[PDB]
């Protein structure tokens, strides 16, 4: 069986990785100005439909950071 | 070991 991430598993990873960073499903990757014809895909069609890498979860994670003692 | 290796690793890592 293939290894994919869908449902709570997908949301769990984003929440477990990004957490309070605020992950986004739709984000640029190639070019959204010169190319007109383009389908809608981000983390679902990329990892749910196809087998991706967990490292991608970090990309969606925002640059901001919550509060912590240091 | 590394958590970001497979789809299963993520579950085991979190579900602990």
């Amino acid at each position: 069986g293939p290894e994919t991430l869908c449902g709570a598993e997908l949301v769990d990873a984003l929440q477990f990785v990004c957490g309070d960073r605020g992950f986004y499903f739709n984000k640029p990757t190639g070019y959204g100005s010169s190319s007109r014809r383009a389908p809608q895909t981000g983390i679902v069609d990329e990892c749910c439909f196809r087998s991706c890498d967990l490292r991608r979860l970090e990309m969606y994670c925002a640059p901001l950071k919550p509060a912590k003692s240091a | 070991r590394n958590c970001f290796e497979s789809v299963a690793a993520l579950r085991r890592c979190m579900y602990g």
